């Protein structure tokens, strides 16, 4: 999710841009500024949540020993979501 | 307590002990204290007038003939009034043992170079010398050894940092390297990592 | 055993595709090997193996020439193999991506790209973090 | 155990002295020698032809850092700063805070190149396999400020090369 | 007076970095002043800011031609000062890699003293066995030369699977690369020229100076470090130690070679009785967890935590551990104050040792006899100069 | 949880390897 | 007594007549110096320059002290008559690239916040 | 004064100077010494370039990482020019040539260009521009030289209201075209000189002085619209001057007078090298020509610098004009010559 | 223009003389002249590009920085250099000679040797392989392939 600044400076996602008075910008003049395109935080919103049908559910991020630590996630809360404090997945029980 | 810890030897540790007692009564006007580690090397802490006589003795008595002097080097302790510790490490290949002599200087107290004893020892006091400003008396040739030609300062103190004080570069107005004040671009980040709790109860100070 | 070698050459010479593919490729990469294709790449590298040979000379690359914008007939260097033939290439596996696909995932790179030293779109590094101390704006109507 | 490597006597006998005569005025050894070179001239040499042909590595291979990701497409790197505590070249710097949705990411991930000395501590640290070695070895560049690297450049090396660093690690993982 | 003349440090046969101050009348030399430092870096005070498992990358680069080597002696010192064991794999990996380290180091001595004796075909030979040594530290490690494998637990990771059959291909056959050599250098009168009764040292003298390995036993004296005071499992390997009796050039060469055989000889062994079992002290204060528990278990993420970020505190205690390097007598001593943290790690290189006795050994030769005992000396200054 | 696999030298063992010095005589009187 | 052994000197007559002695060695070295690196600089600005090494110690009154940097002198001495020194080494006791810094309260205000 | 623009550090290599210069040729022999001297003390440097990179290679090292930035430009274009200063504070021209090429003449290089500079670097909002015109420029000057640089001096006052101008006197330094062109003479075995060269007066000034005089100029709040004037210490007959010359390079010294249309013909012969001519018939009137006394303006002293005398730097340019047997000789030896002074 | 046509081809030709004979100086300071060393050995074989080590700086092409750069040393790299003939270029190998490496932080150590000479290529690693240092002298050669010094002086 890369917008423009109204320099045209591309914003990174930490949300770095120049400002106009700012005179290292000149270090990207005849180059470019290197900006990765691919935002993390809306690929993992694009996730689905996932409903289980327990009070406690366990996240390891896939792939077994590829991933990362395990950790277990209470469900306890009906109107909010669990998120794995590692990989950012969402995890609720059936309501309504 | 068999797999994962190191085994002891003590025929070689009780060796050790009686060898060290054979040199502390045979040398009492210099042998301050002996020492056994528990891993089986023994060390013997002498008056620094001592360094000659004691050094002759383990390279040519009979009994230990301690003929290759392995290696020569220094510790800085700034809290002790003396703050340069001097290590000699000393092999023996008739009876295959090795020996450690220790002894201690400050800033203002020269040392008896040993180079009459062991010729080795000519470039170790010299480094001695450039690392920690020990001074050795009667060195054939003492000079630096290791640092840049006129370097300033002892580097191998406790108290010169790490980085010194000068930088060189090239300078194209005057066409030669200079030197300048230190510039660090990023500084050397210090980090705080000893644990709050005690970690070896064996090794616990009296609390005074 | 001499004309067995002679004959070889002459078939090292037609399997390049005659005299004009013999010539370009000992021009391009200084050899005439011919090999058995194992596989080519969109952006147009073609890769070729010969088992027979020692470890090292077994497995080879003849480039494209034409790489994502720059004309690379004599132009070229390692940095222009894709990831999985990368792998292939370096022995650090025995299956090539033909036979044994790598993952798909949504964020890798569609579009290989060589190395851009020496060119506008070269790397430029900068901070990536905001202002750290905000300062004070004064007012902007008079006081008296 | 020991052996002796130069405590041979040589024949006194009329037969033996001629041999060594005729070695002196005839040049026997140094004939041998120029048998050996002559020997290795009709050998096939050791070249291969880069860069068309590569020099063999393993999945092991440290080379150019990446950050990777999960197959979502979220980060995998969650700011513990191990691998930052573990560098012995101290070519790691990092910042973080929270994200605008409450996670634990970093806002400033750099590598100094011309401080690291590739030893793969960071990866061995990293508790999320989210700082790799790639394989790569072919990224040299024209000005030393090119090798400087932050988040940005990291992460677009890991995009680059995930394809390859996913099978590599795959190949070894049961190992570590 | 003397002419005075500056030999390196660009100079190719300075071996890299040494301001050789010569005093000669016409070619005879009349007096060697070694100047050194040119590739101090301070390895020591770095050390000294660095927690145990920071500062292993540094004996890599300390002798840069023996790295494992470097690797197991300073291994061996922490291990003793943490009074704790390798499993007996570890040691069996340690021992096979320290000898293919050795035939790398003797590799690179012999080639390049011919090289600068004026003989430049060993060199590319030899250098091909040298590449193909690379890869198994690659393949082991990650690296070609640099591996930081050996730790103070043991080794990092296990062998690959087909590795140990690599290694048997490529010493089943290296006899016969040794055996060219031989036919090219052994009975050339021109090598026994430039060789035979040049740097001539006493075995007193060797004793004195503080000269150690292939110094002391071209000389005669029956010394071995592996033999006399094994380290890992050096106790359970048959091999010759082979002894000089002139003290010249020419016995050290054959000595080299000799020892290149009778690594083969114990790297056959190793490969043979290569045993089962971890290849790290299974001592999870010591030695990081599997990838795999420290995902899992609670313990296994606090101590992986903990060894990655403060490290493993070591006792107080100081020791002097030596090992017989490629080179001579490798030796650290080394002062832990009870945190993670050395206090004081000195090293001893054989080489420094070596090239103080440099002017005693030159006494009555000329340039190209000088150039030759720079040679026969093995002198690499990154573990001279530190 | 099938058996412990692990680089191991062969059942049995290796092969014999050549390490000592072979420079023959090759040469007439 | 305080029981301090010496270096050299017994007390600071004998250390005078060694610095006195290291003073006119270096004296005596600097046209030597001038003409065997080819400095641009005068013999009077060389001898102005050692003037100045010494009066910068000139402070010390403990033997020992001196006597050590009587030593350090020495070497130095050597250091330039043998030519182990190069032209950069030498012209390192001029600070020729270094820009002056104003020791006034003003001027140091002024640029920053050290005292 | 925008935060980031603020100094910090210590004034070495590392710090923040709060310069951001775009130096126009700065691939010259006064350029090496500006661009050297702002990057001492950590400023951001741009420079523009027209030639081939491989020349530039010199001016890498004078910088801490990322603060010198190369950028190419054509000086008759100004988008370039506009592209080079978009971001600096500070521009300074050093854009000059001695002789004339096919494709750049005196009125393209000290006219035209330094008024397109000036013009754009005003449209752009720098702040502060320093321009280098001559000590001798004059509009009804013979020299063609020096006409253009008083006509060019004018444009760039007009354009740039606020512009400091600097006005030196024939740099002397070891690439200069001052000492070492009187050096090189040798070469034809005696020295030709118009009138013998005793009507000729010459004020030369050191490198560095002029370089240092920049840095305080940029540095200095009441220099803004000022015009100063850069000479040495002492003024030399031109005689006296190439005897101490030869002196120095212990060379043989044999003077003969030349008229001055013989050495215009000799400059017209010299002009004809497609390469750097050895020596113009417009470089011949400069020669020759007395340098002016201008006491209305400000100097070096007024930036705070001492000007150095030619006694105490001459021997650093022409010690690689000696032969071997002469190359130890000290500075003090060659008994300094005699000045016209008041 | 004919004039452009014909520096062109000279440029080019001068270009292609230069970058097919590259020597470079018999000159190492660490580990990573241990890598150089191999790069010369017969599986790399940079003699079969037409690169050649000189001892002599005045016979001499590259500079090729392989080790750490001490304050000692930093003159005696400076005065060789300064030897080499022109046109010359400087490779930078190894990330001691880079930036500093694994002794950045010393006393005693140039952080990179870009401060006292220029540079044209940096190789990165610690050691690079012999086969990174080989890509690092092809991009040389690509470099030099890309001079423009007659076409520069015809604009002139
Ligand atoms: C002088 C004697 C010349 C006779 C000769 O060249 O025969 C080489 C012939 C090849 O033997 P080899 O190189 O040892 O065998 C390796 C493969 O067979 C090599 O076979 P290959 O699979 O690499 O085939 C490559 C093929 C094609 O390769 C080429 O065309 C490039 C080489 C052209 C060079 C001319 O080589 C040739 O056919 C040309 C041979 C030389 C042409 C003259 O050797 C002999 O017949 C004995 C000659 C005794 C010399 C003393
Ligand atoms: C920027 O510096 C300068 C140079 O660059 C170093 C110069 O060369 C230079 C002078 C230009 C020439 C190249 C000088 C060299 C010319 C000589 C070699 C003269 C040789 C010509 C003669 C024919 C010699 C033979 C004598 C005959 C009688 C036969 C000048 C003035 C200069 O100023
Ligand atoms: C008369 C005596 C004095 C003059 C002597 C002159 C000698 C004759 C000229 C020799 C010409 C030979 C050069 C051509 C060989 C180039 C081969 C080709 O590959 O070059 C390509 C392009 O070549 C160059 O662009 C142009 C080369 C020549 C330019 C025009 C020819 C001018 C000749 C005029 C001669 C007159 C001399 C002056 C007389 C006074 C670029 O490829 P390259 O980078 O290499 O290889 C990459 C490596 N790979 C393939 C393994 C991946
Ligand atoms: C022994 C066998 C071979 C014998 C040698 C024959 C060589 C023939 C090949 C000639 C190749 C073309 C020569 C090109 C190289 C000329 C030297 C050079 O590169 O200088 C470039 C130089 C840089 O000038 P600037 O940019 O203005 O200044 C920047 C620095 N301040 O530009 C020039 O001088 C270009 C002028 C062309 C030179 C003449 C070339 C003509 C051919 C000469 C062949 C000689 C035959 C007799
Ligand atoms: N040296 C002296 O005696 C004193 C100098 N003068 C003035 O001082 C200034 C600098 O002097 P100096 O360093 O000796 O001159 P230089 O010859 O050394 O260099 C002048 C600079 O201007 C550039 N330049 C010249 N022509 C052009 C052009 N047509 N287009 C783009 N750039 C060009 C050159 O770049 P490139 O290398 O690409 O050609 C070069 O970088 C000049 O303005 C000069 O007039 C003031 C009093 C005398
Ligand atoms: C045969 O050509 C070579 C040299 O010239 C004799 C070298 O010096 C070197 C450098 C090695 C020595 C010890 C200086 C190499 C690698 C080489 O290949
Ligand atoms: C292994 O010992 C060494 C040498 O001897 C072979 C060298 O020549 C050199 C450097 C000189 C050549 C040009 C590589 C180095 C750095 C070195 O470490
Ligand atoms: S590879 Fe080693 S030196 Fe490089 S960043 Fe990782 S931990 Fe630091
Ligand atoms: S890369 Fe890994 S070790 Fe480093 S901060 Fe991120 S999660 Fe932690
Ligand atoms: S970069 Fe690494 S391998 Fe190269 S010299 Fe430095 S420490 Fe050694
Ligand atoms: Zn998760």
């Amino acid at each position: 999710g890369v917008r423009t600044s109204p320099t045209g400076e591309k914003v990174t996602h930490t949300g770095q841009a120049y400002d106009d008075g700012d005179y290292r910008r000149v270090r990207f003049s005849d180059r470019q500024k290197e900006v990765n395109e691919n935002f993390a935080i809306d690929l993992i919103a694009e996730q689905p949540v996932s409903e289980v049908g327990s009070r406690v559910i366990s996240c390891d991020g896939g792939g077994g020993a590829l991933g990362h630590p395990r950790v277990y996630i209470n469900l306890d809360k009906e109107t909010k979501t669990g998120t794995c404090g590692y990989c950012g997945l969402q995890f609720r029980q059936p309501h309504h | 307590t068999r797999p994962t810890i190191r085994p002891r030897n003590d025929v070689v540790h009780k060796q050790l002990s009686a060898f060290g007692q054979y040199v502390a009564e045979i040398l009492p006007k210099y042998v301050q204290q002996v020492q056994v580690s528990c891993f089986n090397e023994l060390e013997i802490f002498i008056h620094p007038d001592g360094v000659i006589p004691v050094l002759t003795f383990l390279r040519d008595h009979t009994n230990a003939q301690f003929k290759s002097l392995a290696d020569l080097t220094a510790v800085d302790v700034p809290t002790r009034q003396n703050r340069f510790e001097i290590v000699y490490n000393l092999l023996s290949l008739r009876f295959n043992s090795r020996i450690r002599v220790k002894t201690y200087t400050d800033e203002l107290t020269p040392i008896e170079s040993s180079v009459t004893v062991y010729k080795a020892a000519n470039w170790y006091e010299r480094e001695i010398w450039d690392m920690f400003g020990v001074f050795f008396a009667n060195h054939p040739d003492l000079r630096r050894i290791l640092t840049d030609y006129g370097f300033e300062g002892h580097p191998f103190r406790k108290d010169f940092p790490l980085s010194g004080y000068v930088e060189l570069r090239y300078d194209d107005e005057v066409k030669r390297v200079v030197a300048e004040p230190v510039e660090l671009a990023q500084e050397f980040r210090k980090f705080d990592l000893n644990s709050p709790w005690e970690a070896f109860p064996a090794y616990r100070q009296p609390p005074e | 055993e001499l004309v067995q070698v002679l004959r070889r050459g002459l078939q090292q010479v037609s399997g390049h595709g005659g005299l004009r593919g013999y010539l370009r490729v000992l021009f391009r990469a200084n050899d005439v090997r011919v090999g058995t294709l194992v596989g080519e790449d969109k952006y147009g590298n073609k890769y070729y193996e010969d088992n027979k040979q020692f470890f090292g000379r077994h497995r080879w690359v003849i480039y494209t020439t034409e790489m994502n914008g720059r004309d690379t007939f004599w132009d070229v260097d390692g940095s222009m193999v894709p990831p999985e033939w990368h792998r292939w290439l370096h022995c650090m596996t025995d299956d090539p991506p033909t036979t044994k696909p790598p993952t798909a995932r949504k964020y890798i790179w569609t579009n290989h790209k060589f190395n851009v030293s020496g060119t506008p779109q070269q790397y430029v590094p900068y901070s990536t973090t905001r202002k750290k101390i905000q300062e004070w704006v004064p007012p902007s109507t008079p006081y008296k | 155990t020991y052996k002796f490597v130069n405590m041979r006597e040589p024949s006194m006998d009329m037969k033996s002295v001629t041999d060594r005569a005729a070695q002196t005025l005839l040049w026997t050894e140094l004939v041998r020698g120029l048998g050996m070179t002559l020997s290795y001239l009709f050998r096939e040499p050791a070249t291969i032809n880069y860069p068309f042909e590569k020099g063999p590595l393993s999945p092991r291979f440290r080379g150019e850092h990446a950050l990777r990701r999960y197959p979502s497409g979220e980060e995998r790197c969650i700011a513990c700063k191990l691998c930052e505590a573990v560098c012995p070249a101290q070519a790691i710097t990092i910042e973080a805070e929270p994200r605008a949705d409450g996670s634990r990411r970093t806002t400033r991930y750099d590598i100094d190149m011309t401080k690291c000395i590739y030893c793969g501590f960071c990866q061995e640290a990293c508790p999320v396999d989210a700082i790799v070695e790639g394989p790569n070895f072919e990224f040299s560049t024209e000005t030393h400020e090119e090798l400087l690297y932050n988040k940005e450049k990291l992460l677009n090396n890991g995009d680059k090369w995930e394809a390859e660093i996913a099978a590599n690690i795959q190949a070894d993982y049961l190992y570590r | 007076s003397n002419l005075t003349l500056n030999f390196g440090p660009q100079h190719p046969a300075a071996h890299g970095v040494l301001r050789l101050v010569m005093e000669l009348s016409g070619e005879m030399v009349r007096k060697c002043d070694p100047h050194i430092g040119l590739l101090h870096r301070g390895t020591e005070k770095l050390i000294e800011y660095k927690t145990y498992l920071q500062a292993l990358p540094y004996f890599d680069r300390l002798d840069y031609v023996s790295m494992m080597c470097n690797e197991q002696a300073y291994s061996l010192a922490v291990e003793k000062l943490l009074n704790i064991q390798p499993p007996p794999r570890a040691q069996w990996i340690r021992v096979l890699f320290g000898e293919i380290t050795r035939l790398l180091n003797h590799i690179m001595a012999v080639t390049t003293h011919a090289l600068d004796i004026g003989a430049m075909t060993p060199f590319f030979w030899m250098f091909e066995e040298r590449e193909k040594m690379f890869e198994f530290y690659e393949r082991v490690s990650g690296a070609r030369m640099h591996a930081a494998y050996i730790r103070p637990g043991g080794v990092h990771q296990d062998l690959p699977l087909g590795l140990l059959d690599d290694i048997y291909e490529f010493s089943k056959n290296f006899s016969f690369r040794i055996d060219e050599l031989e036919e090219m250098l052994t009975n050339n009168r021109i090598w026994r020229n430039r060789t035979v009764d040049i740097g001539v040292v006493t075995a007193e003298d060797a004793l004195n100076y503080g000269f150690s390995g292939v110094m002391l036993r071209g000389s005669g004296i029956q010394w071995d470090l592996r033999k006399t005071q094994p380290y890992d499992v050096y106790d359970q390997v048959e091999f010759d130690v082979p002894i000089g009796s002139r003290g010249d050039c020419y016995d050290r060469y054959l000595c080299r070679v000799e020892e290149m055989r009778q690594s083969l000889r114990i790297i056959s062994q190793c490969l043979n009785k290569m045993p089962p079992g971890e290849i790290k002290v299974d001592d999870a204060k010591v030695s990081p967890p599997k990838r795999a528990e420290m995902k899992t278990s609670m313990e296994s993420l606090i101590h992986h935590f903990k060894l990655y970020t403060e490290g493993y505190q070591v006792p107080p205690g100081a020791t002097y551990t030596a090992i017989e390097a490629p080179k001579g007598e490798f030796g650290v001593y080394l002062v832990s104050d009870g945190s993670s943290r050395p206090y004081r790690c000195k090293i001893k290189a054989p080489g420094f040792a070596h090239l103080a006795g440099l002017d005693k050994m030159s006494k009555g030769h000329m340039l190209a006899d000088v150039v030759a005992i720079i040679g026969t000396q093995d002198i690499v200054f990154g573990e001279v100069d530190r | 949880a099938s058996k412990v696999k692990q680089d191991m030298p062969p059942p049995g063992g290796y092969g014999p390897i050549d390490y000592k010095r072979n420079l023959p005589r090759r040469g007439l009187s | 007594g305080t029981s301090v052994k010496p270096i050299f000197s017994r007390d600071m007559n004998e250390a005078k007549r060694r610095v006195r002695e290291l003073y006119r060695a270096w004296y005596r070295e600097v046209p030597n110096t001038v003409h065997l690196f080819q400095l641009d600089i005068s013999v009077k600005q060389g001898r102005d320059k050692v003037r100045e090494m010494f009066m910068k110690n000139a402070h010390v009154t403990d033997p020992r002290v001196v006597d050590l940097l009587v030593i350090k002198g020495k070497m130095e001495l050597e250091e330039t008559i043998n030519v182990w020194k190069q032209r950069t080494h030498i012209m390192r006791f001029f600070h020729e690239t270094e820009a002056p810094r104003p020791t006034d309260f003003l001027s140091k205000f002024y640029v920053g916040h050290d005292p | 004064l925008h935060h980031a623009l603020i100094p910090h550090g210590k004034g070495g290599r590392s710090s923040v100077s709060g310069i951001v210069a775009t130096v126009f040729g700065a691939t010259g022999f006064l350029g090496r010494y500006v661009v050297n001297h702002l990057g001492r003390m950590g400023s951001q440097v741009i420079v523009p370039y027209r030639c081939e990179p491989y020349d530039t290679m010199h001016l890498r090292p004078m910088g801490d990482l990322g603060q010198i930035i190369f950028m190419e430009w054509n000086g008759k274009d100004k988008d370039s020019i506009r592209k080079v200063v978009e971001h600096s504070n500070v521009v300074i021209n050093l854009v000059g040539r001695e002789w004339e090429t096919k494709n750049f003449d005196f009125e393209d290089v000290f006219v035209k260009i330094p008024h397109a500079i000036a013009q754009v670097s005003k449209e752009a909002g720098v702040e502060k521009l320093i321009h280098i015109s001559h000590l001798n420029a004059d509009i009804k000057s013979p020299s063609r030289y020096l006409r253009s640089k008083a006509v060019g001096e004018k444009e760039v006052r007009a354009a740039f209201p606020e512009a400091t101008i600097i006005k030196p006197s024939d740099i002397f330094g070891r690439e200069d075209r001052f000492l070492n062109y009187f050096a090189s003479m040798r070469w034809f075995g005696g020295v030709p000189l118009i009138s013998l060269g005793k009507e000729t007066v010459k004020q030369p000034v050191y490198i560095v002085d002029v370089s240092k005089g920049i840095i305080n100029a940029i540095k200095d709040p009441d220099a803004k619209g000022k015009t100063f004037a850069f000479v040495g210490p002492n003024r030399y007959l031109l005689f006296d001057l190439v005897q101490y010359i030869f002196a120095v390079a212990y060379r043989p010294f044999l003077p003969y007078p030349l008229p001055h249309f013989a050495y215009r013909w000799v400059g017209r012969l010299f002009e004809v090298s497609p390469f750097e001519p050895w020596t113009t018939r417009d470089k011949v009137e400069r020669v020759h020509m007395s340098d002016m006394t201008l006491p209305h303006l400000p100097g070096l002293e007024d930036l705070g610098i001492q000007a150095t005398p030619l006694e105490l730097k001459a021997i650093e340019v022409l010690r690689r004009h000696r032969t071997y047997r002469w190359l130890t000789s000290e500075m003090e030896d060659v008994k300094p010559a005699k000045t016209v002074n008041i | 223009s004919r004039g452009e046509y014909v520096v062109a081809k000279l440029d080019d030709l001068v270009n292609w003389a230069r970058r097919s004979s590259l020597w470079p100086m018999t000159f190492g300071l660490a580990c990573c002249a241990v890598e150089m060393m191999h790069m010369a050995a017969p599986r790399y074989d940079m003699d079969r590009f037409g690169v050649v080590f000189r001892a002599s700086p005045r016979q001499s092409d590259v500079m090729i920085v392989a080790g750490t750069l001490t304050n000692k040393m930093a003159p005696a790299l400076r005065k060789v250099y300064d030897q080499m003939p022109e046109p010359r270029y400087v490779v930078s190998m190894g990330s001691c000679a880079n930036g500093g490496g694994y002794y950045h932080y010393s006393y005693s150590v140039v952080r990179g040797c870009d401060r006292i000479v220029p540079v044209d290529i940096y190789v990165p690693g610690c050691p690079p392989t012999a086969e990174a240092l080989l890509y690092g002298i092809l991009q040389l050669q690509r470099k030099i392939k890309r001079e423009k010094r007659l076409r520069i002086w015809y604009r002139r």
